[PDB]
């Protein structure tokens, strides 16, 4: 099963490799081991995001 | 929003 | 125990309902309808829709 | 917003 996370706040990345995303973007998980720190894919983009700027989608 | 984790 | 994270406003148009906004937290008191949970937001309670929250794990 | 689901 893939699952998907909404985007509860904006995240604008500080570094390189994080996944910039603004509130109600759903995010396709990728990865989810680092509890912190968790990769995904929005649209045509991949990185990581803050595990605690989103929550479970449909 | 929450507070972002140490990167 | 549970607490659930208000997704958009939510302005109710019938009796027993709690109003929230987005971003508002809100205690679980009962799910056992699956469309119309039960909780405690600040000094009121009340019901709401389930598809406007998502869980807030809190700390 | 989705819809609301109807009440009882």
């Amino acid at each position: 099963e893939t699952k998907f996370v909404q985007a509860l706040f904006d995240f604008n990345p500080q570094e390189s490799g994080e996944l910039a995303f603004k509130r109600g973007d759903v995010i396709t998980l990728i990865n989810k081991d680092d509890p912190n720190w968790w990769e995904g894919q929005l649209n045509n983009r991949r990185g990581i995001f803050p595990s605690n700027y989103v929550c479970p989608y449909n | 929003p929450p507070p972002v984790g140490p990167r």
